[PDB]
């Protein structure tokens, strides 16, 4: 796996996991982001 | 007047025909610690505005 | 600590142990649908597998995400089962996405599983040895033509409850037709729009004053008639 | 052999990932007595605007619909508040304050201040 | 060595303080974070807060700057009256942003 | 790039009461369109502060 | 759908078709610069891209990020160049980095360019084909010695705005001097500090009640002079 | 106390300092920022000629 | 690539991306994170 | 590595990673997440 | 600028220069502790490193996290340690995980150390070249049988406070037993519990009035007692 | 760590308001500097709840 091209790839899933959380805290016990 | 203490006491005007006086006694507690004091004296201190 | 059997104690400290197989069941039936019965594989007779002498049938299902965690968000399992012949897409036409539903999880191991599944028997067959959770459909994550994830909650999930509920209004009922709290066993009257009818499939209250007075049932009235002046 | 430090153009896009092409970084996945992704805070500072980086940005009470319109600010007051559990206020100079009500009597007043002398009907 | 009336320093300072009432913001702020009865001086204490720039600090504040109306002014002065119990963040950011 | 702000202080003349003094910069409003704020000066008790 | 030609359309759906080319114009008339038109690509003659007849001078430009989507942010492109040779650098220190101008972006299939970048010539040739966008310069993200990364918006992102936006004061106004509410078309008066002048150049208004009257134009007073003691 | 406004109303005529300036979008019943308010002595005749006081 | 260098690198890669999210949604639409 | 397992173990990263960020925001200057 | 020394300023620029020792110091006598001072690495000659006449014992230790930023969260660094032994294990079960401790870390280079610590000695030994710097001890964030990781803070970290901080309350007194306010200097009178004593060791306020008129201290009592009736 | 706490109960005896009670554990702030909450008590009209 070359650096360059995996950098974006693990920054675009650090975001998806981002948004994912924070939607999670949301929630009722949560922590509401 | 005074720092730390102090007694203002404007005198009370004289009745004409006996008759009680309602009193209002209150205290007022403001700030911490030695505080400097009024402004002036009893021209600083208001009733309701004046 | 869970009431489990003492079997399957001993069976768990065991240094080489049988497998432990997972049967879901999903209960369709308070949302108007079927119960079916999956495991994720076969016997060694190339049969559906058979526990308590009821039959799962072989489907590539498999759930993640099971805690029992009582501090932050309330758990939310996964199940992700197999779309392929579009069984699932079946049901989700059919049962308005499966949502609402019932899923039954059930953790056994293999020694105590009928001895129907074995070609030698099971000398060790228990039917009560297993270990039970039961969870709720909340929503079709996802479904394709290949696979369909589902996530999971508990049956309590306090989430877009409210307390106290019940609300003081004027010119509506708050009450449920027909309830305990209307109190209403009279014939059909007339329906949603305050048009009389005579047919008991189209009766239904408008839930207003006048509704309520077709039926003569004003004293269960769910609204509170004078609060609409004094909010002024 | 590098230090990467990553910037702005290469998380938006991996199109300067590769203008470093990241090669011999990659290779040896980094060290330990170097630390890759640096992440320069160039952008990230800035983003409330250069004022905030060097002042904290002073806040505001949240607006009330009780009051009209009237604005309240979080270093005065003219009101003689309840004093229950509530923290006795700090005064730091001059001001016009209220209180903190700490005994309020109504009583009726004893003619006679001091000295000897009273008359109590003129 | 500081006359808060006239708002002057006589030379060097060479620290030991001195109890006189004062409008600077810096020394309000010295008070605020190093007061062990009401502030935050059972936690943190002196000798944790720099003293010499909180003395420039004030010595800024002190100069005289065009008032606006016609004469001169302090550059920033205090009077405020903290009633509520807000976090010390916040009054620390409203001090260090005035 | 705030060009337009209102700053709360505390008038001891009128009342005393928030008084809003707005501050501007035309020249950055011709450039960076108008970007407004509302800000609240700590201890200010004087206009020009 | 988007009104594009029906060349396009039929460009589209062909299953072996033309490069896409994507054309940029920086305009920085509105801040105060000029018109810059650049291309990521050369022609097969070695010369700038000619769209329209005009030149598109060959530069390393990319742009990401580009989507239409209503439902939450607002959409914020980036937009990627060189910076070899210090030429965006010039840029930043001359128009205050480039904050607030426009950038126009065309996406144009190679079939369609002018005639003149070809050696065999365009018989297909057509300047109609085109999609445009439009979108405004908010921060240079990154200055480098190698590149410069802009971040893009659209025109209308209701960011920093209020609604309503006129504010109630007193001792201030807040119209725009010499403009529609105000109303004020005399000649010099008196500077921002109302001291008298007569250069125009040095004209401005205090926005005090004193500069107003030196203008003569107390009736047009943008603030309120009473409100400064009903809200004590 | 139990009382609900909305964001598109107000029947209060509230204080006009630092408020900016409503903005009515057709019909409704309105309060108002109330600009000047004194109270003085009505000074006795309206209009033309003959006034007459007391009666 | 060796996994114990590349898991603190993958780490900061997203704290970052969680940091440019939650800035990102405290713009208008967002969710105010 | 292989892409499926590596593409997981970055998720998981990617909301422990938000998580602790989150967590890190609530603190006094931050953003409060 | 920091107040360093001129020495360390000439090494700082030197192409070649002498590896930067970094000595720590756990301080926990303000918690009832010792003091513990450790280098990650021993000497030419197999010792703990001698600086300033002081000795470092050898021991697995590593700082990270350390810088200066004003703007945002208040700066959190790590010290992580090594648990092999148990050492740091018994340091937890006796001074409460060490909490409340300071940690002093000071970076020398190497060429100003001690001319003990080398076989040919140093004759460019400077026991005034260090750069210190304090922390506090917030959390031992993990502890295992192999490592320690512990959460360092300024001594400042306004987190916790609040200010104003003196409570105005009735029938409790806010002062410190025998503190500055309180002002009580008399002999054993009774507990918390009101409970008379001559017990110096049981002496104790119940900070309600009866425990203030058991001290006759009722004029310094800390609470205001009439607000109860006022705050209906 | 916290060592001082402030519980808002309800007294049915002064009169049905909100009464503060200040909980402190003074061997833990000589320990742990002084760390102090507020807390509301559900059902409490009882100081000793
Ligand atoms: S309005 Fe009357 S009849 Fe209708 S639901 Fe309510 S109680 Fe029942
Ligand atoms: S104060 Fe008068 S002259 Fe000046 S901008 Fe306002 S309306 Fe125009
Ligand atoms: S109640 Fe009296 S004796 Fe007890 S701590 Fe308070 S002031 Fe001291």
């Amino acid at each position: 796996q070359i650096g360059p091209a995996a950098l974006k790839a693990v920054y675009d899933m650090a975001r998806k996991g981002a948004r994912d959380e924070i939607q999670t805290q949301m929630r009722d016990g949560g922590l509401f982001s | 007047m005074g720092k730390g203490s102090s007694k203002g006491h404007t005198p009370r005007e004289a009745k004409d025909n006996l008759k009680s006086t309602q009193l209002l006694s209150v205290i007022d507690a403001i700030s911490e610690g030695p505080i400097e004091g009024p402004v002036d004296g009893l021209k600083s201190v208001l009733l309701n505005s004046t | 600590m869970q009431d489990i059997r003492q079997e399957t104690l001993n069976e768990c400290t065991r240094a080489e142990q049988s497998a432990s197989v997972v049967l879901w069941e999903i209960d369709l039936t308070e949302v108007g649908g079927e119960r079916y019965f999956f495991c994720n594989e076969q016997n060694e007779k190339g049969e559906p597998v058979t526990w308590q002498g009821r039959q799962y049938q072989p489907y590539p299902i498999q759930g993640s995400g099971f805690e029992l965690n009582g501090k932050g968000t309330s758990t939310r399992p996964t199940l992700t089962v197999s779309n392929l012949y579009g069984m699932v897409t079946g049901m989700a036409e059919d049962m308005q996405s499966l949502v609402g539903g019932t899923v039954v999880r059930r953790k056994v191991y293999a020694r105590f599983l009928d001895a129907v599944n074995f070609v030698n028997g099971n000398s060790y067959a228990d039917p009560e040895q297993e270990v039970i959770s039961r969870w709720r459909i909340e929503q079709c994550s996802e479904l394709s033509a290949v696979s369909a994830s589902f996530v999971l909650s508990t049956p309590t999930e306090t989430d877009g409850a409210v307390f106290p509920g019940r609300i003081m209004l004027a010119n509506t009922c708050t009450w449920t037709y027909r309830g305990d709290e209307c109190g209403y066993s009279g014939p059909a009257v007339a329906d949603e729009y305050d048009q009389p009818t005579s047919d008991i499939t189209k009766d239904k209250c408008s839930k207003c004053l006048s509704g309520c007075k077709f039926r003569n049932n004003v004293g269960n009235f769910g609204g509170f008639l004078s609060i609409n002046k004094l909010s002024q | 052999v590098f230090q990467i430090v990553l910037g702005a153009a290469a998380i938006a896009g991996s199109f300067f990932t590769a203008g470093a092409t990241l090669a011999a970084w990659g290779a040896a996945i980094g060290a330990g007595g170097m630390t890759g992704i640096l992440f320069s805070l160039g952008a990230s500072m800035v983003l409330g605007g250069v004022a905030q980086m060097l002042a904290p940005k002073a806040r505001t009470p949240r607006i009330q619909t009780t009051d009209n319109g009237k604005q309240n600010t979080y270093f005065s007051s003219l009101d003689n508040m309840v004093a229950q559990g509530n923290v006795l206020p700090v005064l730091y100079g001059e001001m016009r304050v209220g209180s903190r009500v700490v005994s309020q009597e109504i009583s009726t007043a004893d003619e006679g201040d001091g000295g000897q002398v009273v008359v109590i009907g003129r | 060595n500081y006359n808060p009336q006239t708002r002057q320093y006589s030379g060097i300072w060479d620290g030991t303080f001195k109890p006189a009432y004062s409008n600077n913001m810096a020394w309000c702020l010295w008070d605020m974070l190093t007061h062990p009865r009401y502030g935050m001086g059972k936690r943190l204490g002196a000798a944790d807060v720099d003293k010499w720039a909180l003395y420039v600090i004030g010595q800024y504040c002190d100069q005289s700057v065009p008032d606006g109306f016609g004469g001169t002014e302090p550059r920033i002065t205090c009077n405020a009256y903290l009633t509520t119990q807000r976090k010390a963040w916040d009054v620390l950011s409203d001090f260090c942003s005035a | 790039r705030h060009n337009a702000v209102e700053v709360n202080w505390i008038d001891p003349n009128n009342g005393w009461e928030t008084a809003t003094e707005l501050v501007e910069d035309t020249q950055a409003i011709a450039r960076y369109g108008r970007n407004v704020t509302k800000m609240d000066a700590f201890g200010c008790t004087s206009r020009g502060q």
